């Protein structure tokens, strides 16, 4: 009936400071399909694109939200997810290393 | 490359409902059909297949009348059977071309995140262990000869003729091969004197791939596979990790096998 989102964050390319890149936030395994996914730079929402919502064999949903970014020394990134199974918006930090 | 047409329908109250469609062929998405829109959209130049504009227009009209009728018909089942709110309905329908000339098609559906009913040969069959009322929804749906006929036609004439043509127009894009980048990083500490070795592989199409941590020709176990995750350009991403003693880190490598590379694996040594 009800499933919480799994969330993974990763960049498209090797994360080299200075070089333009793509930040990906991948939200999956959830249900109901109603969801909100924001990509944040140092806490502030950035301009991002979302794929069409879709679902897997077992009826759970998934969604890819990506945005352009240029990683550097100081700036830290993250993904915020609001879903009906989460009392507070869940936040997942981007770890360049993982 | 199998074909999957996908419907996501949300009924929250009775003033507010939405129904979205999209379709996959292999890993690629040649169609979308947004609630706001009375027409499907072709996302690729090959999306139109061999269907003529007339066949597309007819298939569209059918589906658009379907969407309208599906909407009101669910609402009637809702009011006249006092079912809960909100409701999430999903439908999956498609086919694949098997060898010789045999082709198997399907249409199953889901209520509240799990199987509820499907379509077998000529009739609606309920799914085992489903909410009480759907045996009674199946009663009504089986008394509607027209809908049953139209579904049969779709599964047995329309999907197979559509997929044959789109498999043809989309051949070069479907069968293309994109080589991955790969790179290593040191990840969060598994403990004092330990390292998380992380091998990243990104940008391969298609999806099947094999990425392992190695010491020579012996695969290192302790290797934890990530999930394979999409990038926006229809390529993929995977990270594979190893929890190892900082002492034994010398001589380890990450090996990447992918259909795009041949028998020429990408190899990366830990430096
Ligand atoms: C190209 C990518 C787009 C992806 C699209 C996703 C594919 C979805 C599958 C498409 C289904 C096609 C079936 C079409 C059959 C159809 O038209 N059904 C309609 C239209 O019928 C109307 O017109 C007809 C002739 O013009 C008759 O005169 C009818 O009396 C009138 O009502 C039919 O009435 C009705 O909407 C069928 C509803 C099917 C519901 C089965 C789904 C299971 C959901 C179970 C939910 C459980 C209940 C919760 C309360
Ligand atoms: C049907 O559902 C939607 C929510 O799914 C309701 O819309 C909200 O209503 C409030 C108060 O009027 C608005 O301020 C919000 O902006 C709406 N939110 C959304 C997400 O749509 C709607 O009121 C419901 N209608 C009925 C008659 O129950
Ligand atoms: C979606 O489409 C239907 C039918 O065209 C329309 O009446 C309805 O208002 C739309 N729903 C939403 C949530 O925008």
């Amino acid at each position: 009936i009800q499933r919480p989102p799994k969330i993974q964050v990763y960049s498209r390319h090797p994360p080299e400071d200075g070089k333009p890149n793509y930040l990906n936030c991948y939200v999956y395994g959830f249900h109901p399909p109603q969801i909100e996914i924001d990509l944040l730079k140092n806490g502030e929402k950035i301009k991002s694109e979302q794929s069409d919502l879709s679902f897997s064999k077992d009826w759970s949903f998934y969604l890819l939200s990506h945005a352009e970014f240029t990683p550097n020394s100081k700036d830290q990134y993250s993904c915020r997810v609001k879903h009906v199974t989460l009392e507070q918006p869940r936040i997942v930090k981007w770890d360049r290393d993982l | 490359f199998s074909f999957q047409g996908l419907q996501i329908s949300s009924f929250a109250n009775r003033s507010w409902t939405r129904t979205d469609g999209l379709a996959w062929l292999g890993e690629l998405q040649p169609y979308t059909w947004r609630n706001e829109s009375d027409t499907i959209r072709f996302l690729k130049p090959w999306s139109r297949g061999t269907f003529s504009d007339q066949q597309w227009e007819q298939l569209q009209h059918t589906l658009l009348v379907y969407r309208s009728s599906f909407t009101r018909d669910i609402w009637e089942f809702v009011e006249k059977l006092h079912v809960e709110y909100p409701l999430e309905i999903q439908i999956a329908t498609g086919c694949e071309l098997l060898p010789r000339n045999i082709s198997e098609s399907f249409l199953r559906a889901a209520f509240q995140g799990r199987d509820v009913l499907s379509f077998q040969g000529m009739s609606w069959v309920s799914a085992p262990d489903a909410p009480p009322f759907i045996q009674e929804v199946i009663k009504v749906l089986n008394q509607n000869q027209g809908t049953k006929e139209t579904v049969h036609w779709l599964l047995h004439d329309i999907w197979p003729e559509l997929v044959r043509g789109v498999l043809q127009t989309g051949k070069s894009e479907l069968e293309k091969q994109v080589k991955p980048e790969a790179w290593l990083s040191s990840g969060p500490s598994p403990g004092p004197g330990r390292l998380l070795l992380v091998c990243h592989v990104s940008g391969f199409y298609p999806k099947p791939v094999r990425v392992m941590w190695m010491r020579g020709e012996q695969e290192e176990p302790g290797t934890r596979q990530g999930d394979v995750m999409p990038n926006a350009d229809s390529t993929w991403y995977l990270r594979v990790t190893l929890d190892v003693a900082a002492g034994e880190v010398a001589g380890l490598s990450c090996q990447v096998k992918h259909s795009s590379l041949g028998d020429q694996d990408i190899i990366l040594y830990w430096h």
